[PDB]
């Protein structure tokens, strides 16, 4: 009478480019309703140029993140180089659906940069289904910030519409839709962290958020 | 879950004489009948008889599990089989399964032989779903309609008896429990064995 | 006498160089890699005229983008090579991208030596000459019942084997053309026949750079690279 | 809502592109038609994950036989393959749902499976929550010998009333043609919105009531 | 590992059984009498130093109440072997509720060593049981070789000189013989083999009176008999 | 004579000859040399070529971050080998997320040579490997067919190896304290030794390994540049 | 749900059930083909229940009874062949369930024209007639009132009419199309009916 | 001995065993097959003692599957063993993919199961040749055949067992293109009686068709073998 | 590995040389009779004697019964056949619990013949040196008469003898059966033969044995013949 699964909370956030990604996330770990610690990364980087986040059970992201990354290392050891995201992905979704009867409480994001400098971004469930995509969001704070990424990517229900985007205003965007979850979310956070990756390696900053 | 094909057997001690009957119903869902020739009765030596009483695959595959035996004992000892033996592992079998059991209540019916010439000794004895062997010396009953054959016996039972009186008395007995039971019936069949001989009969029963 | 795994006094197992010693009689088979992509052949050693010759098919494919010539006991070569496409198959499922040459010959050399508890039971006594093409570029490999594998620009396997290795050694050259290659692996096993060249009385087999896709020349091509075959 | 129906020049696919966690939809452009084998595609619906990576290991089967036996394999045997496999996790919990359609040396061929091994051949199928909405515009309006036009505008307003009707299926539609070299993709992604706005409400005045 | 110790050489006759058959010839004797009311086996033991007792070693025992038994060959396969046996009657006693019969017993322990033969990595085994009993079909008496095969005797002898003892035997016995001059007909028999002098505690013998159990012989009877 | 016939019995000299055998089998293989001084482990190999259209077969390997080996004997054991080590340092960093003990992982080496070598039906691996490492310490261990394993300053496996063998404990004495770059001299001498046949960039190995030096095979261009310095 | 009738005389035999692909609520087809299974020899299998069921069990017993008669190059008996479905069905009704039941028709020169009733628990026996489903109950006293000895094919036929046409009046699934499988005289006649 | 190797390499490269597998092949009797257009004909040898032996007991010529048949030559218990094995895949096949099993498929079966037990321990090979018939999936005929080494091979015809070297040199110089059925008879029982006694008792010939394999009976064998008697002399 | 005996493995020859040992162990061995009569299928046999104080009464040690319609006549070692008696019997059983009906007889001499057949190629253990005369009847194909090996090659035979002196038998059995022909005439020319390879000109009672089945009354019974009833037959061929 022991249920294996708890929803730690949190939430990360992915925005594509033409020649970049942008992929953001808590650092909050927390209970039901108490707060662990204020500094858990949940972002696990893989390659030089691929990146993996997750929401839900701490331990099986960081069971799952750690063991990628086994295999992406013994990949690069057998077959002398790296994998691509595709292939990173397909293997995801392998090793998610091999417990599919005992699933990880673990949504998914894989973002990266393909060999043609194109800004790839995967979501998954926790069984794994995955597609990709220019814009995704998983965790607690989902349902509030996918409405706002599809008003800014995608851009429907408009008719003047503006495709003039460009880095700097793709993050500061990232910064106010987190910003705004963790006005609008409990789960959130009060720190975050913003990976960037680009053709020219991946930079990583961090953001100060509220603490309640 | 035996009233999901509900049947009756019987069977009767006398002078130098032996009795045993059943009724012929199939049943499916309880109050819907399929057949009426499902002899619960099925021979298995030249003077050993078995009737078996429940669910109707339980009751085939014990079949065809005891007759693999048996036959394999015979063919083995190259001797016909005793009763007490059979009985003794007829009770092996269906608490070789005690933990998901064949739901059938069979009983054993037959001769027993002392050799000295030789004189046959009757002999019955009935079965939970288990092998709750119990020995009785006079009628033995078994499924459904046990209460009524157990009611009727007593009245209708005279101790030692001629083979025909035994014939009538284990066919009233039979006919006027069956026909208080709903889901039991339709028909029957009376097997009178002898050391002579064996007299099988049918009756003419409330069979609607 | 001996067990399977029993070692020599010079350190050589006894059943793996016996089985070197049955790749040594075979049909001639010749490779040859270049920049547009690999070549593979083979003398086609045909029985008497009432076989069909399209069920003894010398030059099968691991995958699509892979190809193979065999030689020694064919029937465990058939089973080498099914466990090989399995396998592949297996890396294109698991991942999405076509598997590199060198890890198949890499799992190929981990079956031969599964007689060696460290299941079968002794070497498979055969010499595989796989070639294909990925992104780090064209290429060919070498496999014996020794599990050592090595990477070649051109070789060849079976019974004249030496001869062909001599001549493609005198004739190779670095920087060349594929039209160049075909007829070079032409000359070759022409030269090292018994019976003269044909159309039926060979097959080839080549993957292109740009296709990356195995195909299997038929009669109007090989007929098309004979008749501008110098002689 | 998945959709496939079987005609003179062959067989017509489609698909909406929707995909739900309950109430609440995860992603509006997905792919649910997976290229099994060049001459042999297959819908998907029910569970994602599980008809995602069983038509995908069917597929890796499907290569293991044409490269061995070197001949194409028929729909029905990948249709037996499937419903055996998913025959053997009967009582567990899967929920695929599946149409296979293609072209083998038979002829044209359509089968349907599901989780609990339902082979069943046929001519027309839809798996979804919106399968009878198609059903039903098809069988008022379904013939065989008529033109791929014709085929693609019936699947297309098919796959539209459907979406119409049913919150679960939506998002853009995706009609697919097979024929005997391979298949063709006649509408890749087409978005719901300008098809309503031309089918139902081709009028942009006041709401339209039903 | 597992490979037949025991195969045929040309012209078969499997000599790992021909040496069983020369240990068994070796041995210590041992025989046995069906007379019309009862059956016998006696055997004697080697005439012992004084620090042996008899009531220790037993080559007679029962497998069951009716069912006796003895043995001419190596100790320790007696010892698993009648274990075994009495395992057998008991699983049969289990299942069909009554004294195992003599036919089927025979039949299970000539099977074991017919396995023993043909098992890889064993030998066969050493000796020859002479099991006897009464059931509801009579009287029996069987005899076990390392072959596997059993052989239905009325009165047999095994070991030394086991071709002359048979010979005395068939001099000596009649079908319709009683039980008392079956005994004398055993010890007159034992005595011509040993080519020496016998006495209480250098023979034993085994017996079961009609429709009883299965009884050994102490010293003071079998005293009583010599007389 | 006849106490060769299987790997499971004692000579009356008290020998077991088919583990000779298998280092038999390593002496007569490619050559192979390492060298460490106090912050440096560098590793060399001459890299097997049976024709000129043949290229050179791998030597060297990589088995994880500041870890690697050098092969010398049976190929297909030192693959099997190499896959047992990769998986093991994997695997440790995987449960435990720190580097593995290098010595721990020459233990659990040598004790799969001992499971093969003592149980009957198995054969010993005809292979021995020159693990080189910098856990905290640059380290150069070696293994041998029977279990067992040292520990080198310096170490040559099969070939001519006397003469590299000379040269090393000739100039032992230099090797520690002195930089990186008369280090790879050093070993490039070593093996110009055992050639006896010259030393070109396709025919020779070269890796590198130490403080704040993950482990890297040396560039075509850099790897040449030496080889001009030992010529000259 | 799935209606399945079968009747047995002198000189003949029939077997007939409707044709529906029930889904849910819809239908997959009018014209289903994976009730009946048709073995080698004088010998029919008539299966009803879930789909997947009905095609496991059938295709299983159908080509473990070609595999007996291919290896053994005899003709199985009818008796064998119900006894032996009736095995395979009570070992995986005490492991795997099957929910399907079963209707084993046939001919054999021993025992002549033959049928056998089965349940979905294995419960077997000879009949002259029988049926299965919610359908049983609207059929089967038609069979007793108008089944007699010396029948002949065509009043067989005439009967499974009237069963048919109650079908379609009285029953809630009022079921139209219907297929039969006629054996006489060493034929197997295959029918389709649209009452 | 149980999970050993017995079949291995000899200092020349051959696998004995199998060789002498092939020896047990050809002490075993004759069998010939031949295909053209959308038939087969099936021939194997026969020898019976006369007024003691049961020649319908026999079992050289068989059939597998509603369309696959198959001939061999060794021994006879190993025979019916990979029988047993291949109707057993046969029907393995057809509920796994429900349509019936191609000749190709069955051909490589054979020859996978045969270098198993080549390449195995604890299991000496298979000594027996055989040779199947049936139709491709593509409704084409071809006739497969299949050695003790796991070797096998498509042939228009071709023969097997004892003198096998003599009815193939027989065989190549008679051999002709969609011949007649009464044709294909008449070359198979002139090939198969080249190295057996002429008697029409000594030979149980078939033809394979898409209906079903239908034997000859033994008055048109009466007849063919008085008339290639009538034409040698 | 160094005591290994070399069971399964193959001849220079191609015949295994265990298999052949076991036939020399079979021609050894006391002669088995077989005949098929309109009446029935025999099964006479001829005793080797150990001691004239064997039980004369039953101890049939040659014919035995695998069932009421299956029975069989040993031509080799005992053990080895009782083993195979056994397994024989477990397999009708298992038919009959299958199938529930009778086995024909094909099936079961092609169930020995193959477990035979699988100690002779898998594992290092001997063949069975026994070889059977296995007859029985069926409604498929009536009264048959078989001839099982080691080998596990079996083969039909409307009359066939074996064990030492087989060819005498054999050669009577050709000169004297008929297709048609009486239980009486098939019993006298069984001792007939026996008399003939046994180098005897009369038969003795205590020497041979008998048996016959029959399909009488449509229900197939075993007869096992007593010393009186051979008594009268060997009276009756002595005035034949
Ligand atoms: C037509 O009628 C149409 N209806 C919908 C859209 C209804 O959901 C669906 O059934 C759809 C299938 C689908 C979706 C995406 C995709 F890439 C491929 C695909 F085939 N069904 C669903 O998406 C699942 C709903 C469901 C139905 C039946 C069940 F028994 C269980 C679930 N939802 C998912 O698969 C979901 C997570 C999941 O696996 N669940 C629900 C918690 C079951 C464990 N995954 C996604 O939505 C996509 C990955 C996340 C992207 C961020 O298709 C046709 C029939």
């Amino acid at each position: 009478r022991w249920y294996p699964y708890i929803d730690n909370g949190g939430t990360v956030i992915g925005l594509t480019g033409k020649d970049y990604v942008i992929l953001a996330a808590d650092t909050r770990l927390s209970l039901s309703y108490s707060i662990y610690t204020r500094f858990c990364p949940k972002i696990s980087k893989l390659t030089d140029k691929c990146i993996i986040g997750s929401s839900g059970m701490q331990s099986d992201i960081k069971t799952l993140h750690s063991l990628l990354q086994k295999k992406i290392q013994l990949f690069v050891l057998e077959h002398s180089h790296y994998p691509d995201i595709h292939v990173i992905a397909r293997l995801l979704c392998v090793i998610l659906y091999s417990r599919r009867f005992f699933p990880y409480y673990a949504f998914n994001i894989l973002a990266g940069v393909d060999e043609n400098n194109k800004g790839v971004l995967y979501n998954y469930d926790s069984v794994g289904s995955y597609c990709e995509a220019t814009h995704s969001c998983v965790g607690s704070g989902s349902q509030l910030i996918l409405p706002i990424l599809d008003n800014r990517v995608e851009q429907k229900n408009q008719l003047i519409k503006n495709t003039n985007f460009n880095l700097g205003d793709d993050i500061n965007f990232v910064k106010d839709a987190i910003t705004s979850a963790t006005e609008r979310d409990i789960y959130t956070g009060d720190k975050t962290l913003i990976y960037v990756i680009d053709k020219m390696g991946i930079n990583v900053n961090t953001l100060d958020l509220k603490q309640d | 879950i035996y009233n999901y094909n509900g049947g009756c057997v019987l069977g009767m001690s006398g002078s130098n004489c032996v009795a045993i009957a059943c009724d012929l119903r199939l049943g499916a869902n309880t109050f819907t009948t399929v057949s009426t020739k499902f002899s619960k009765i099925f021979k298995m030596n030249n003077n050993v008889y078995v009737g078996l009483s429940g669910l109707a695959t339980d009751i085939q595959t014990l079949y065809e599990i005891l007759r693999y035996r048996v036959n394999l004992y015979e063919v083995r000892q190259d001797a016909e089989m005793d009763v007490e033996c059979f009985a003794n592992m007829l009770s092996s079998i269906l608490y070789s399964n005690r933990f998901s059991p064949y739901f059938v209540n069979p009983i054993v019916v037959g001769f027993k032989l002392k050799h000295y010439k030789v004189n046959y000794e009757p002999y019955l004895t009935a079965y939970d779903l288990i092998g709750a062997k119990c020995e009785t010396r006079d009628f033995v009953v078994n499924g459904v309609t046990s209460e009524q054959l157990f009611g009727m016996c007593e009245s209708l039972y005279v101790k030692d008896q001629d083979e025909n009186g035994l014939f009538e008395t284990i066919s009233q007995c039979l006919l006027s429990a069956l026909d208080r039971d709903c889901i039991s019936g339709w028909g029957a069949e009376v097997l009178v064995l002898t050391p002579e001989k064996i007299i099988k009969k049918k009756l003419k029963a409330r069979m609607d | 006498d001996r067990g399977v795994n029993t070692f020599s006094p010079e350190g050589r197992l006894f059943q793996v160089e016996y089985a070197l010693g049955a790749i040594k009689l075979g049909s001639t088979a010749v490779g040859i890699c270049v920049n547009d992509g690999v070549i593979l052949a083979s003398e086609r050693r045909i029985s008497s005229t009432l076989i069909e010759k399209d069920s003894v098919e010398k030059l099968l494919s691991i995958d699509d983008h892979i190809g193979c010539a065999m030689s020694g006991l064919m029937a465990d070569a058939r089973t080498l090579i099914d466990y090989a496409r399995v396998e592949c198959n297996h890396y294109k499922f698991i991942y999405n991208e076509n598997i590199n040459i060198k890890s198949c010959v890499e799992l190929i050399s981990e079956l031969a030596l599964d007689f060696s508890n460290l299941i079968m039971s002794r070497p498979f006594g055969v010499a595989l000459l796989i070639g294909g093409v990925d992104k780090n570029g064209p290429c060919l490999w070498y496999t014996e019942p020794s599990g050592t594998n090595t990477r070649f620009s051109a070789a060849s396997i079976g019974s004249a084997q030496e001869g062909a290795e001599l001549l493609l050694q005198e004739n190779y050259k670095k920087d060349m053309t594929f039209e160049q290659a075909e007829i070079l692996a032409l000359t070759v096993l022409r030269q090292v026949m018994e019976d003269k060249l044909s159309t039926s009385n060979v097959e080839i087999c080549a993957i292109k750079k740009s296709d990356q896709t195995f195909y299997k020349y038929n009669t109007d091509d090989i007929s098309r690279i004979i008749d501008v075959l110098p002689s | 809502t998945t959709l496939a129906f079987k005609f003179k020049d062959g067989i017509i696919v489609a698909v909406d592109s929707r995909a739900s966690m309950g109430s609440f939809i995860s992603s509006q452009n997905v792919e649910k038609i997976i290229e099994i084998n060049k001459n042999i595609l297959g819908t998907m619906a029910g569970g994602a994950a599980d008809c995602l990576y069983w038509e995908k290991y069917l597929g890796k089967i499907i290569k293991i036989y044409e490269l061995r036996n070197n001949e194409k394999i028929s729909v029905r045997a990948a249709s037996t393959i499937l419903s055996n496999i998913l025959y053997q996790y009967k009582g567990y919990g899967l929920c695929c749902g599946i149409i296979l359609s293609g072209y083998d040396h038979t002829g044209f061929n359509m089968f349907y499976v599901d989780d609990s091994g339902k082979k069943v051949e046929g001519n027309l199928f839809s798996c979804g929550s919106g399968s009878t909405y198609a059903y039903s515009i098809l069988d008022s309006a379904y013939d065989y010998n008529l033109n791929l036009d014709q085929a693609v505008e019936l699947a297309r307003n098919a796959i539209y009333h459907a979406t119409f009707r049913d919150g679960g299926s939506g998002g853009k539609v995706r009609v697919f043609h097979i024929h005997k070299n391979g298949y063709d993709k006649i509408i890749e992604g087409e978005d719901v919105f300008d098809l309503h706005y031309h089918y139902t409400n081709p009028e942009q005045k006041d709401q339209y009531v039903m | 590992y597992s490979f037949s110790l025991t195969t045929f050489s040309p012209t078969g006759k499997l000599v790992q059984i021909e040496y069983a058959l020369n240990r068994v010839s070796s041995s210590s004797p041992a025989l046995g009498i069906r007379a019309k009311n009862g059956v016998i086996i006696a055997t004697e033991k080697k005439s012992p130093n004084e620090l042996i007792e008899e009531n220790s070693i037993f080559k007679i025992q029962q497998i069951s109440e009716h069912i006796g038994i003895v043995y001419a060959g190596m100790p320790g396969d007696f010892r698993v072997l009648l274990k075994r046996a009495r395992k057998e009657a008991i699983r049969y006693s289990l299942q069909y509720g009554s004294e195992i019969l003599v036919k089927e017993l025979v039949k299970i322990i000539a099977s074991i060593v017919q396995e023993f033969t043909q098992t890889g990595g064993v030998r066969p085994f050493g000796l020859s049981l002479l099991i006897c009993g009464v059931d509801v079909y009579g009287y029996h008496l069987y005899q076990i070789d390392p072959s596997g095969c059993y052989f239905n005797w009325m009165a047999t002898c095994v070991g030394k000189d086991y071709q002359n003892n048979m010979s005395f035997l068939e001099k000596r016995y009649n079908k319709d013989i009683e039980i008392e001059d079956a005994i004398h007909t055993a010890i007159l028999t034992l005595k011509e083999s040993y080519e020496g002098v016998l006495n209480e505690k250098n023979i034993e013998i085994g017996v079961a009176y009609d429709n009883k159990p299965f009884k050994i012989l102490t010293q003071n009877e079998i005293k009583d008999y010599l007389i | 004579n006849l106490y060769d016939t299987d790997n499971i019995i004692y000579s009356p000299e008290g020998r077991l000859y088919q583990v000779e055998y298998a280092s038999e089998a390593i002496k007569q293989g490619t050559c192979a040399v390492a060298i460490k001084s106090k912050d440096y482990v560098v590793v060399s190999g001459l890299k097997k070529c049976i024709s000129k259209l043949s290229f050179p077969q791998e030597k060297i390997f990589k088995i994880d971050d500041y870890i690697g080996i050098s092969m010398s004997g049976i190929t297909s054991d030192a693959k099997v080998l190499t896959k047992f080590m990769q998986n093991e340092c994997l695997s440790h960093k995987f449960l435990y997320n720190e580097n593995i003990n290098i010595e721990s992982l020459v233990r659990s080496v040598a004790d799969k040579y001992q499971k093969n070598t003592q149980k009957s039906s198995k054969r010993a691996f005809g292979v021995g490997l020159m693990i080189a490492a910098y856990h905290n310490e640059p380290c150069i261990f070696e293994t041998r067919p029977n279990g067992s394993y040292f520990e080198y300053d310096a170490l040559s496996f099969g070939a001519r190896s006397h003469a590299s063998k000379t040269y090393l404990e000739k100039n032992l004495h230099l090797f520690e304290e002195c930089s990186l770059e008369e280090l790879i001299l050093h070993c490039l001498k070593a093996l110009k030794c055992s050639l006896s046949s010259e030393l070109t960039i396709s025919n020779t190995a070269l890796a590198v390994v130490g403080k704040n030096h993950p482990w890297q095979e040396i560039s075509s261009l850099q790897l040449e540049e030496y080889l001009s310095k030992v010529k000259m | 749900m799935d209606t399945l009738i079968g009747l047995r005389g002198n000189n003949f035999v029939v077997l007939a059930a409707d044709t529906y692909s029930i889904n849910s609520i819809i239908k997959l087809k009018n014209d289903d083909n994976t009730k009946f299974y048709d073995i080698h020899g004088n010998k029919c299998l008539l299966l009803g229940g879930s789909i997947g069921d009905r095609l496991q069990f059938g295709e299983f017993i159908r080509k473990n009874v070609h595999l007996y008669q291919y290896q053994n190059n005899t003709d199985m008996f009818v008796k064998s062949f119900a006894f032996f479905t009736r095995k395979n069905l009570a070992y995986y009704l005490r492991r795997n369930p099957f929910e399907v039941n079963c209707l084993i028709a046939g001919y054999d020169k021993k025992d002549g024209y033959q049928l056998y009733w089965c349940d979905y628990l294995s419960n077997m026996d000879s009949v002259n007639k029988g049926a299965h489903g919610y359908g049983a109950y609207l059929v089967s006293a038609i069979l007793d009132k108008y089944y007699h000895e010396n029948l002949t094919v065509d009043e067989a036929l005439d009967i499974f009419k009237l069963c048919f046409e109650e079908l379609k009046k009285r029953f809630l699934l009022t079921q139209i199309n219907y297929e039969l499988r006629i054996m006489y005289d060493n034929k197997v006649e295959t029918q389709y009916v649209t009452v | 001995s149980y999970d050993r190797a017995i079949t291995v390499f000899s200092p020349d490269g051959h696998l004995l065993q199998v060789e002498h597998a092939l020896e047990a092949v050809k002490k075993g009797g004759c069998a010939v097959a031949i295909k053209s257009s959308n038939f087969a004909v099936l021939a194997v040898e026969k020898k019976n003692i006369p007024k003691l032996q049961n020649p319908k007991t026999t079992e050289k010529l068989i059939k597998l599957d509603e369309h696959n048949c198959l001939a061999f030559a060794g021994l006879n218990a190993d025979a019916r063993v990979l029988v047993n094995k291949t109707r057993l895949e046969c029907q393995r096949y057809y509920l796994n993919m429900d349509e019936p099993a191609p000749v190709d498929y069955i051909a490589k079966y054979v020859a996978k199961v045969q270098q198993k037990f080549t390449h195995r321990g604890g299991v000496r090979p298979f000594g027996i040749a055989t040779l199947i018939a049936g139709f491709k999936n593509n409704k084409e005929i071809c006739i497969y055949q299949t050695e003790p080494s796991g070797i096998y091979a498509a042939w228009k015809a071709q023969a097997i067992g004892k003198n096998a070297k003599i009815v193939q040199e027989f065989l190549e110089k008679n051999y002709q293109e969609n011949m007649e059925q009464k044709d294909c008879i008449f070359l198979a029982l002139k090939a198969i009686f080249e190295v057996v006694e002429l008697s029409s008792k000594n030979v149980e010939v078939a033809l394979l068709t898409e209906k079903d394999l239908t034997f000859i009976e033994e008055q048109e064998i009466n007849s063919m073998v008085e008339l290639i008697d009538q034409e040698r002399t | 590995r160094r005591y290994d005996s070399r069971t399964t493995t193959f001849s220079p020859e191609g015949r295994l040389y265990q298999v052949e040992y076991a036939l020399e162990a079979i021609n050894n061995a006391s002669i088995t009779i077989g005949l098929i009569t309109k009446d029935g299928v025999i099964l006479g046999a001829d005793k080797v004697f150990i001691s004239k104080l064997i039980d004369k009464a039953n101890n049939y040690e040659k014919i035995y019964k695998i069932d009421k319609h299956i029975f069989c006549g040993v031509a080799g070692l005992n053990a080895d056949a009782n083993i195979l008696i056994n397994q024989s019997r477990l397999y009708a059983q298992r038919y009959l619990y299958n199938y529930n009906e009778v086995q024909p007889v094909s099936q079961l001499v092609v169930q020995i013949c193959d477990i035979k057949q699988s100690y002779t190629q898998y594992g290092g253990l001997r063949p069975y040196g026994v070889s059977f005369l296995i007859g029985g009847y069926d409604t498929k194909d009536g009264y048959q008469l078989y001839h099982t090996d080691p080998s596990g090659n079996y083969s039909g035979w409307f009359a066939t003898a074996i064990g030492t002196n087989n060819l005498t038998a054999s050669s009577v059995l050709k000169q004297e059966w008929k297709n048609d022909m009486t239980l009486e005439e098939g019993l006298l020319l069984a001792l007939k033969t026996l008399a003939k390879s046994t180098d005897t000109e009369i038969p003795k009672s205590e020497k041979i044995e008998l048996a016959y089945l029959t399909n009488k009354d449509g229900e197939v019974y075993q007869k096992y013949l007593t010393e009186k009833e051979i008594e009268e037959l060997i009276k009756l061929y002595t005035q034949k």
